């Protein structure tokens, strides 16, 4: 967090930004599984930047 | 308000950053000592 | 077209580090103690 | 100090840059910026033809 | 002999020994190679490149040379070391002779 | 800006002498891979232009 | 000053908050905040039963 | 940074704010002057 520099001196800001948030073959989803996008990233050796 | 809690400013410090460099570096200059033309 | 002194040479960059980085934001208040 | 309420750090450094020119439609500069601290191990970064 | 150490990202996993004389002299023959250096100079002029702008250019131009004198070098590339001070090297064999 | 550049020049000073100092490790191993070839060949005696 | 370039306001009042509980499905806090200045030209601001 | 433009220092001013008032406004002290019980 970060302060809201104009306005309410309590107001709390978030700027979350990030250019390398990465999947891979190897990373699963929430329910577990490892297919579909994922799949075909560990068979192609790729990787993304999210 | 309630509660402040103080959260606009806070102490800063400030990394140095010192960069340096000889003519050469020392396993140049062994290697291959400095003659001036 | 100056000579540099190359032979030994030591950076500080925190030295020209803008004044504005040497502290934090000032717009700060109170509003206790203004009121 | 309790006013203070944590640390903010600042770090200057110097920037080996590629001279690039923006592009016309470009999504992000392509200008590849990196630390010169970089150059001690691989200073490869700094050279050019 | 004497040992100099670099962290160059070239100069990864090699051991290289070559020949200096004892005594460094000026542009002596006998040093394995020469850096010969020409002073180097700090060029400042507001440049306006791109015909449209002007900014204030600083440049150091370098002017130098290595040669190299003395043909004699040893060249030894060496791995390995976390196979052999890592992985057990001894009784790991008489567990391969196990039939 | 009439301050000058400041301490800043410097670094370009800096960063020459780093590249002098890749100079000599890309020399070396460059005039190292041609002694390989030298040698190898035969050319045990001295000789010019080798 | 040219190291300053701009200038900040700040702008500290006393506020009247009526007494408000929170919501469980509240899109927003639910509280009419009025800043005491206001007292002046129309006093029913302050007015409770 | 090659230009290095003021973003984050600002001259801030701190406005005041006094608020007064008497146990009766004159409009309404003169209507309904105050006895003290």
């Amino acid at each position: 967090f970060q302060p809201d520099l104009v306005g309410d001196t309590r107001n709390a800001v978030i700027r979350f930004d990030s250019d390398d948030l990465v999947v891979s073959g190897d990373t699963t989803f929430i329910d577990g599984s490892a297919d579909g996008v994922i799949n075909d990233l560990k068979t192609a050796k790729l990787s993304l930047r999210l | 308000n309630y509660n402040e809690k103080s959260q606009r400013d806070f102490r800063v410090v400030t990394i140095g950053y010192n960069l340096a460099a000889s003519r050469q570096d020392e396993f140049a200059e062994r290697i291959y000592p400095t003659t001036v033309i | 077209v100056s000579d540099a002194e190359d032979k030994n040479v030591n950076l500080d960059v925190g030295k020209e580090l803008p004044e504005q980085l040497k502290d934090d934001e000032d717009g700060k208040v109170n509003p206790c103690d203004e009121v | 100090n309790p006013i203070e309420g944590g640390v903010v750090q600042v770090l200057p450094y110097i920037a080996v840059m590629k001279d690039v020119y923006h592009e016309v439609s470009g999504v992000k500069m392509d200008n590849e910026e990196v630390n010169m601290v970089e150059a001690y191990r691989d200073p490869s970064i700094l050279d050019d033809e | 002999y004497d040992i100099v150490s670099t962290n160059n990202q070239l100069f990864d996993g090699k051991l290289v020994v070559i020949p200096t004389r004892a005594v460094q002299q000026e542009n002596d023959i006998l040093s394995w190679g020469q850096f010969f250096y020409v002073s180097t100079v700090i060029a400042d002029l507001p440049i306006t490149r791109g015909g449209h702008q002007v900014t204030r250019e600083i440049a150091a131009i370098p002017f130098n040379l290595h040669v190299n004198n003395i043909p004699f070098a040893l060249e030894f590339k060496i791995t390995g070391f976390q196979k052999v001070m890592g992985e057990t090297q001894f009784n790991g064999k008489l567990a391969d002779l196990k039939p | 800006t009439d301050e000058g550049p400041g301490e800043v020049v410097k670094a370009l000073t800096v960063n020459t002498n780093i590249r002098n100092s890749n100079n000599a490790v890309k020399r070396m191993l460059n005039y190292l891979a041609q002694l390989r070839e030298v040698v190898h060949n035969g050319y045990n005696r001295p000789k010019f232009g080798i």
